[PDB]
């Protein structure tokens, strides 16, 4: 039993048509004080998979160790190991789901979230979520923390349902989570300008967008807003 | 002679005497032949019997949906390696969500096979073991020694005879390697492999053990009056 | 620890360790069991090669398991005081988790399996005792006579000998004992386990051991004189 | 391996004997011999020391002759060294059960402990066997005075008076014949000297080649006193007795 | 819950109520209470329904080996005792059981109450669980050893009733056995539904109760 | 303090029927007040014709239901490809949830199935172990407000025929599977109506002779 | 000296070649499966008229629906037979139903080979185990000190083994009633025991469905014994 | 459980144990002995938390018996008192304490003379002409102290054996359920059927 000292917050995501996006922030929070300013928390494995975590940093970086020797072990008496018998997001993620259990089984918990993003060998968008409980769940839009709370309703109204993700493209869904990404920036207090991005393609393959900014930001309507109630000046 | 006490110990021209004595095991057992095409492999095995009022000693063990294997020489040996194997395909599927690559099974077999030929007060395994499977990379055909060798073949066999059935093999190569989408072909060939290596008995109905497993087939064993198709 | 295989098979089939413990067994002392039809009786010998011993204080070869069960012995002294210690434990041990004394039967049965474990476990060699092992079940009345032996065989007799020159009293009890009509009192069994020993025994004086056990805890062990009594009685028959 | 240098110290003969016990009793024989004998009114324990030096500091030395406790006393015959592990392991035994029960711990009691460790060792373990051979002389209140002994096979019995190490046939033939019931410590005392003057390798019996005790009821009233004899009092009793 | 069992002249009778409870929520309206160790050993339970059920086939398994060691029928007390060793183990642990082993072996039939503590008492009458008050009341005041079987049967099932009725936590269902020398016979399952306005009018009890 | 336990919501139904059975569950998975999937399935084929749904925390149902598909497994390998009996199944889960009686799976667990006779059986867990054959059973968060329907609509209690008043009891006439599956889709739509934690969508396992079929309902999302 | 788990040149293990002899050294049992259930019979042996011959027990119940017969170094036996009973009781307490014979002898078969430098050696005797269940129905098992399990017909082990067995070769075919068996187990014991055969030290088992495990009374094999001596004075 | 009492007399020693057993709210049981002999001429009463008592007890009696047959001799009362307070004060520090209270009545034959031992769950042990565990001792002790001779006669410490019991029933708010005394002296261990 531990408590969390350095944090990232929110980790947000979608299905589309040919394949899958997850976004999140390059904050390191400690606490109220905004401490790290360049934390990336969306962890790539091989060019069909990124990971997106939240929670405690000090268990992030541990967890990125664990993936980083899990593609060393893999190529190990393996002639296949960048084709055939690759990684697949699958074996990521039911690895990481597996150690996350344990641990919470142990009451040492790795006091995070993931979400594992990518397409699998036959093409298939695999987007699933595991936390420091090592409960496991999977739906076309998943978020972590406040996005849970805000994020995933603009983008359900995108993806409501199984039927709307070969409708929707890839502009309209990153569109979609760069909106929900500003929408944080307004409401969560442990939450950054700059962030990263990444688009997991079944045609183009994995594109991986660093220092990213949110723009197009509604404030000129506080210069009218004046006290709390009945002053005027 | 004087270096053939124990496992721990070489001969003057670096011989290890236990383990080519466990190798001789083998081939005192059953006849049993494995080979493959690109869409299934099938494992064909002569079981034995003590004598008339016994059965016949099963030869093959199933491993997982995709992979299972014969074995030729001390079958307890055998039920501890297969049940290792057992074990590994399922520690794949439940940690990883992933089906064991056939090659890496060999691999595991190899390493747990040696560490009983370095260390004083085990012994060596007694039996030779034909893994067969289908896997992400297709139809596979492994030979296991317990030396600690692990051979990957289109096709072979071991046992007391063994060596006309894998002349008719090394000479039917390219014709059964081409047996693509027809079982029943495929099990036809290793049928009349295995008889190359037959003296003085013939095929039975409760002596001839066949199993088979492919692209949409899972690992199967027929026996009894299912092999009579074949005879 | 020490792991080395000393009771191991040979060639021809047979684990020389577990027959050599039957050698110490051969030279150890005649221990004799006789059950009568409402008793059961020991008999013991004591080599007179060890005068100026101090028979108080010295082991007797009967020993006491339980109030109700006895047990003797031939071969190594030493071997002997583990396999009662062993048992007394389990005796008590029962009488704790099963609210019942041991039967003979079961207390026999492990002791016999403490032998065994002894002749296929690694660092250890065989015990080289064998022995008799007597009384009465609780509530019963019927005689309980049980042998075993360093292999960890167990079998119950009607009479029974072991120990040096136990082929000789074991001939003398086969046509002297009768099974449709066994001695009948605790003088004709006493008497006759007696008469076993000295064709073996030499002396009758101090050389000979007897303790009795009668159903529902009654055990004792005669003295001397009373034993001595039995010895006039046979030899004064004898000489005719 | 390992195995090629093993010698198996804990097997049978095809005879039955254990080979370690046999050899360990040939170490003992060549030892000095210690004499114990036990009278009505008390225990004596008399040993030879094996060839001295005039040297050899006597009156601080101690090989034959150990106390146990209060009541209990041990001569000693085979290695010495091997003799105070097991005498260590005994005055802890001892002080155990005079912890648990608040009682002395009985003579049979503690002679059965050392003997069932001593028997550990031909039975299992894989190690030799400690050569030494105990007399035990000691008092309880339920038999009395008592003395034993106990050799490397674990098996120990009770005497009225018992010799161990060098010439005990010699030395128990001597005692069968002079030895009666109803004897006193006195002459106990002066048996157990006679008997070693007689069997004695060396060419005279003195005061340096001695250790000498007696456990008497010799205390002022209904007590026991162990008495380790001195260099001074060893040589009064050679004279008082008629032997130097 | 409400369990008893008593001996008398021909055996033992064991009655059990039918009621799972999950705070004020009654998640079984049946539930067995009793189980069949042997042909001649029955066991009641009263306390959490997963110890109940796992230590009590444990012990059952128990016996099973007993009799394939000895060749005979395992006893009473010996059965009794076995569990409850077992709970002294687990001593502390937080187990919750209380439980009668009834039966007849050849000292004649035999009750022994068996609790998480350890505790292990010898009797003629037992009755445990939430009900055991309102039991004992009937129980008291109409046993003796010299019950008719018809009369026991009906007395254990009539004490079950009594708690069912008052006890927020009991009901459901009677569950009755008979213990013989030829073994355990079991006599039915009987609403309590049905069983009380059966005995309210034929009895004259419950005058309180409308019906 | 770390709590090792979650609610993960949702509520599960098994009915037995005279030559069939049915597991239903519905597909929603939340925390506190919040919806992490609105298609999550709950109710599994195990083989062996036997299907298995452990409701409550999530994490600790998955790990169940992955260590009985793996306790079938091993019978296989075991006992030479023996069909694992529906009440062989039930026994084996109760001592796989007894292990861990000082930490326990912290769910309600149901099987479904055919007995050894081809009867419909429906077997009812607690989360420490003690099991029950049972007929009718509703487990989960809306437990409570699913079985008192159950025993009037399927047991027919309180229930009697009309002219006795009271005295003549309805007879216990056997339900067929479209009877069956018209109540449980009328139990979860009543309990999505007043439980907040259920909804979105229901997905009915049902057990015959000729195997394992799904039937899947939309349920109201909000 | 040299491994207790050493091969030899023939790639056999020694000391389960030498655990075979003793086994051959042990007194006669044999087995005879039917489709009416499965017979059981012993020689006891004893070697002495004082021992109390009822007191041999070659013959064990493992469960109501399993029994197993012994021959050679019987003191080993009862560690098999307690793991065996052990086998077959918590598999029912696991599984709420009867264990198949075949799983219950392999259960036994994986303690064989567990010795090493674990048993210090392998077991000294051969096991006979017969049985009844739903799925395979009777059957009978002789299981090794090597670890190996053959299923049989009919099985004979012991000092008589090979005499024996020739003579099973013969006689056994698929329609045999337990009547048959009975008698054919008693005529074989007879032809290859030293003593002359009886009631006492003789013993005959059975197995079926419907009454499970029985080990005979020495009554009622006495009256076997007399059926058979006046059915081969017939001819 | 509840009430133990012992009185050492002129010849033997009398314990006094009460019967009944409680679980919740409810008697179980009113004839209950608290006690096991540990030897012929040994008793020992017990008190305590529910099942460490019968477990303690016959966990003693068991080493008793087991010494008893292995020497052929009887152990003194004084040296099974000591071997007792030995093993709960090793329970005192253990992970989990048996909650024991006894009392030990003995008889010593070598100096025949009665005894009693009161030892506490702590391995507090005292020799007493007359103990109690609880709170048994604040009502009797008065008693006690004003009628108690060293020479009384085993009737007259059944009578002020009565006289204590009869105290206890009158300014004890549980009822106890009366008590089973047993006498011990050198004929051995007796149990008093009318009380
Ligand atoms: C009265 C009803 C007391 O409430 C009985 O003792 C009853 C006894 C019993 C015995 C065997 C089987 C079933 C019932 N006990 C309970 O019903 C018991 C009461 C309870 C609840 N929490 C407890 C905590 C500690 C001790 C007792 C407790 N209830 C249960 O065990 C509940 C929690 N479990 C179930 O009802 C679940 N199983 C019921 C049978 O079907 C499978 C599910
Ligand atoms: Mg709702």
């Amino acid at each position: 039993t531990q408590q969390p000292i350095v944090t990232g917050t929110s980790v947000i995501s979608m299905k589309y048509d040919n394949g899958v996006i997850i976004a999140a922030d390059n904050l390191g929070s400690y606490g109220s004080l905004l401490r790290f300013n360049g934390v990336e928390r969306l962890i790539p494995v091989g060019d069909n998979t990124v990971v997106g975590i939240s929670g405690d940093i000090s268990d992030m970086q541990h967890i990125e160790r664990l993936l980083k020797d899990l593609v060393t072990e893999n190529a190990y008496d393996n002639p296949l190991a960048d084709a055939e018998e690759a990684l697949e997001p699958s074996y990521i993620f039911e690895y990481l789901a597996t150690v996350m259990y344990q641990r919470r089984s142990k009451m040492n918990p790795l006091w995070n979230a993931i979400i594992v993003a990518g397409v699998q060998s036959n093409g298939d968008q695999f987007l699933r979520y595991v936390n420091l409980l090592g409960v496991t769940y999977s739906s076309p839009t998943l978020a972590t923390g406040f996005g849970a709370h805000m994020a995933n309703p603009l983008l359900r109204k995108v993806v409501d349902r199984e039927s709307d993700i070969p409708k929707t493209t890839v502009q309209v869904a990153e569109e979609a989570i760069v909106n929900a990404m500003r929408v944080l920036y307004y409401r969560d207090a442990r939450s950054s300008r700059n962030f990263s991005l990444a688009i997991i393609d079944k045609n183009t393959g994995l594109t991986f967008k660093k220092n990213l900014q949110v723009e197009n930001m509604k404030w000129d309507f506080a210069k009218d807003i004046k006290g709390y109630g009945t002053q005027k000046i | 002679n004087n270096y053939d006490g124990d496992t721990v110990t070489f001969s003057p021209t670096g011989r290890l005497f236990q383990v080519e004595y466990a190798l001789e095991a083998i081939k005192q057992g059953s006849v049993t032949v494995g080979l493959r095409s690109n869409t299934h492999a099938v494992l064909v095995a002569l079981k034995r019997n003590a004598d008339e009022l016994s059965s016949y000693q099963k030869k093959i063990i199933k491993c997982d949906e995709h992979m299972g294997l014969s074995l030729a020489g001390l079958a307890p040996d055998a039920r501890v390696l297969s049940n290792y194997l057992r074990q590994q395909c399922n520690y794949s599927s439940l940690v990883f969500n992933r089906k064991l690559a056939v090659e890496r099974a060999g691999h595991l077999l190899c390493d747990k096979a040696q560490k009983n030929t370095q260390s004083y007060g085990g012994r060596p395994y007694g039996v030779g073991l034909l893994i067969i499977g289908y896997d992400k990379s297709g139809a596979h055909l492994l030979e296991f020694q317990p030396s600690g060798n692990v051979t990957e073949l289109y096709g072979t066999a071991i046992g007391a005879r063994s060596q006309g059935a894998k002349t008719y093999l090394e000479r039917t190569l390219d014709t059964f390697i081409k047996i693509d989408g027809n079982p029943d072909e495929l099990i036809k060939a290793g049928v009349e492999a295995i008889s190359q290596s037959l003296r003085d008995e013939s095929l039975t109905v409760d002596n001839l053990s066949i199993a088979i497993v492919g692209k949409d087939t899972p690992f199967t064993i027929y026996d009894g009056e299912a092999v009579a198709k074949y005879i | 620890g020490y792991d080395r295989a000393l009771s191991i098979f040979s060639p021809d089939g047979h684990i020389f360790q577990v027959e050599y413990a039957l050698e110490a067994v051969k030279r150890g002392t005649c221990a004799v069991g006789v059950k009568g039809k409402n008793c059961v009786v020991l008999g013991c010998e004591r080599r007179s090669t060890l005068k100026l011993q101090d028979t108080r204080i010295t082991p007797s070869k009967v020993s006491k398991i339980d109030s109700h069960v006895v047990l003797s012995f031939s071969g190594l002294n030493a071997d002997s005081r583990i396999l009662i210690e062993k048992a007394r434990v389990e005796a008590q041990s029962h009488r704790l988790t099963l609210e019942d004394p041991v039967t003979v039967e079961y207390l026999t049965r492990y002791v016999a399996g403490v032998q065994q474990r002894y002749t296929q476990s690694g660092g250890v060699r065989p015990f080289g005792v064998s022995t008799l092992i007597a009384g009465f079940d609780p509530r019963d009345d019927e005689p309980k006579l049980y042998q075993t032996e360093p292999s960890g065989i167990y079998s119950s007799w009607s009479a029974q000998t072991i120990g040096r020159n136990s082929k000789t009293v074991r001939e003398f009890l086969e046509k002297n004992y009768d099974r449709k009509e066994p001695p009948a009192t605790v003088e004709e069994c006493v008497k006759l386990t007696v008469r076993s020993l000295l064709e073996v025994v030499q002396t009758g004086a101090k050389n000979i051991e007897i303790t009795v056990v009668k159903p529902d805890s009654d055990i004792v062990a005669l003295s001397s004189e009373e034993i001595n009594q039995y010895v006039t009685q046979i030899e004064q028959e004898k000489q005719e | 391996g390992s195995r090629r240098y093993d010698s198996r110290t804990t097997i049978f003969s095809p005879e039955g004997r254990l080979y370690q016990v046999e050899y360990a009793l040939e170490s003992i024989s060549h030892a000095g011999t210690a004499i114990g004998i036990m009278a009505s009114d008390g225990i004596v324990l008399a040993a030879e020391r094996k060839v001295t030096s005039t040297l050899l500091e006597q009156d601080t030395s101690t090989e034959k002759l150990y106390k146990l406790n209060d009541k209990i006393a041990v001569a000693v015959a085979g290695l010495t060294a091997d003799a105070e592990i097991l005498i260590n392991t005994a005055r802890i035994h001892a002080q155990n059960y005079l912890k648990t029960y608040n009682e002395d711990i009985p003579v049979e009691i503690l002679v059965r402990r050392l003997s069932d460790i001593k028997q550990g060792y031909t039975q299992h373990g894989g190690l030799r066997p400690f050569g030494v051979s105990f007399i035990y002389a000691g008092y309880d209140d339920r038999y009395g005075y008592q003395l034993y002994t106990s050799n490397p096979s674990g098996n120990y019995t009770g005497w009225k008076a018992i010799s161990v190490g060098a010439n005990t046939s010699a030395a128990q033939t001597l005692l069968q014949m002079d030895y009666k019931d109803d004897m006193k410590v006195d002459d106990a005392i002066e048996l157990a000297l006679k008997t070693l003057s007689k069997t004695t390798d060396s060419s005279a019996l003195t005061y340096d080649r001695l250790e000498f005790a007696t456990i008497r009821k010799g205390a002022n009233d209904g007590e026991v006193y162990q008495k380790i004899f001195k260099p001074q009092e060893i040589k009064d009793i050679l004279v008082k007795t008629g032997i130097t | 819950t409400t369990t008893l069992a008593f001996k008398f002249q021909h055996g033992v009778i064991a009655a059990v109520d039918s009621r799972a409870s999950a705070g004020s929520y009654i998640s079984a309206l049946r539930v067995n209470k009793v189980i069949e160790i042997n042909p001649y050993l029955l066991g009641t339970m009263s306390g959490c329904a997963a110890d109940c059920q796992y230590w009590e086939r444990l012990l059952a398994k128990e016996c099973r080996l007993y009799y394939l060691r000895n060749g005979e029928r395992i006893s009473v007390s010996a059965a009794s005792k076995l569990l409850s060793n077992m709970m002294c183990q687990y001593r502390g642990m937080g187990l919750s059981m209380g439980s009668m082993i009834c039966g007849w072996d050849k000292k004649g039939p035999g009750l022994y109450y068996v609790d998480e503590h350890g505790t292990r008492l010898s009797g003629n009458m037992f009755s445990t669980g939430s009900g055991n008050t309102y039991a004992y009341g009937v129980l008291d005041s109409n046993y003796k050893w010299d019950l008719s079987v018809e009369d026991a049967l009906y007395l254990g099932k009539r004490s079950i009733l009594a708690a069912a009725h008052r006890d927020a936590y009991s009901g459901g269902s009677v569950n009755l056995y008979h213990v013989t020398e030829d073994g355990w016979i079991y006599h039915g399952n009987h609403d309590v539904g049905e069983l009380f306005w059966k005995v309210k009018e034929e009895e004259g009890s419950f005058n309180n109760v409308i019906g | 303090q770390f709590n090792p336990y979650g609610d993960n919501g949702g509520t599960i139904l098994g009915i037995a029927g005279e030559d069939f059975a049915v597991l239903a569950g519905d597909t929603r998975n939340i925390t506190d007040y919040s919806i992490n999937s609105r298609y999550e399935p709950k109710v599994f084929d195990c083989g062996d014709n036997i299907v298995m749904s452990a409701n409550g925390f999530a994490a600790d149902g998955d790990a169940l239901v992955k260590r009985f598909k793996n306790s079938v497994k091993w019978y296989h390998f075991d006992h030479n490809d023996k069909k694992l009996s529906i009440n062989s199944a039930a026994r084996n889960i109760q001592h796989l949830l007894y292990s861990r009686r000082f930490f326990p799976y912290y769910v309600y667990n149901i099987i479904a199935g055919l007995d050894e006779d081809g009867k419909g059986a429906v077997y009812s867990f607690d989360p420490v172990g003690s099991y029950q054959r049972e007929q009718c059973r509703a487990g989960g968060a809306a437990a409570s407000l699913i079985m008192p329907f159950l025993d009037n609509q399927v047991n027919f209690k309180n229930q009697y025929e009309p002219g006795t008043n009271g005295k003549v009891k309805k007879p216990l006439k056997y339900l067929s599977v479209e009877e069956v599956i018209k109540l449980v889709r009328d139990s979860f739509t009543s309990a999505t109506e007043r439980h907040i934690q259920v909804g979105d969508g229901l997905e009915i396992l049902i057990v015959t002779k000729d195997g394992v079929r799904k039937e899947f309902y939309e349920l109201k999302r909000d | 000296d040299r491994g207790v788990s050493t091969f030899s040149p023939e790639g056999r293990l020694f000391q389960v070649e030498y655990s075979l002899e003793a086994i051959k050294l042990g007194s006669t049992a044999i087995g005879i499966a039917t489709k009416e259930g499965v017979v059981l019979g012993v020689e006891k042996r004893a070697t002495s008229p004082l021992l109390e011959s009822d007191s041999i027990e070659k013959i064990v119940e493992i469960d109501r629906h399993i029994g197993c017969a012994m021959s050679g170094l019987t003191a080993d036996a009862r560690s098999m037979i307690e793991h065996a009973r052990t086998a077959a009781v918590t598999h029912n307490l696991y599984y709420d139903e009867d264990i198949n014979v075949e799983s219950l002898t392999q259960s036994v078969c994986d303690l064989a080979l567990r010795f090493g430098e674990l048993m210090s050696r392998p077991f000294g005797v051969a096991l006979l185990i017969a049985g009844h269940d739903a799925d395979d129905g009777y059957q009978l098992f002789h299981a090794e000190p090597s670890g190996t399990f053959y299923r049989y017909n009919a099985k004979a082990i012991g000092s008589g083994s090979e005499g024996a067995q020739a003579e099973l070769l013969n006689e056994w075919h698929s329609s045999l009633t337990l009547k048959e068996a009975e008698l054919l187990v008693l005529k074989i014991l007879k032809q290859v025991m030293e003593e002359k055969l009886d009631e006492n030290n003789a013993q005959l088992s059975c197995i079926t469905k419907q009454d499970g495990f029985k080990i005979y009374d020495n009554e009622k094999t006495a009256e076997l014994i007399k059926e058979l001596k006046e059915k081969e004075a017939a001819e | 459980m509840d009430i133990i009492l012992g009185i050492r007399v002129q010849d033997s020693v009398i314990l006094a144990s009460s019967k009944a057993v409680t679980r919740g709210i409810s008697v179980l049981k009113d004839s209950d002995d608290k006690t096991r002999q540990l030897s012929p001429h040994t008793l020992m009463s017990f008190a305590g938390e529910a099942g460490d008592t019968v477990q303690f007890a016959e966990y003693i009696q068991a080493n008793i018996q087991l010494y008893s047959i292995r020497e052929d001799y009887e152990l003194s009362p004084q040296a099974v008192s000591s071997f007792v307070r030995q093993e709960l004060a090793k329970s005192i520090r253990s992970r989990r304490p048996y909650q024991v209270n006894v009392l030990i009545g003995g008889y010593d034959k070598k100096k025949n003379k009665p005894e009693l031992y009161q030892i506490d769950y702590l391995g507090t042990k005292v020799e007493l002409p007359y103990g109690a565990h609880g709170y048994s001792g604040f009502y009797t002790f008065s008693l006690l102290d004003h009628h108690y001779r060293p020479d009384m006669t085993t009737e007259e410490g059944l009578d002020l054996l009565k006289l204590c019991v009869q105290e206890l029933e009158k300014r004890m708010p549980m009822d106890f359920k009366g008590v089973i005394v047993k006498i011990v002296d050198k004929d051995g261990i007796r149990q008093v059927d009318d009380f």
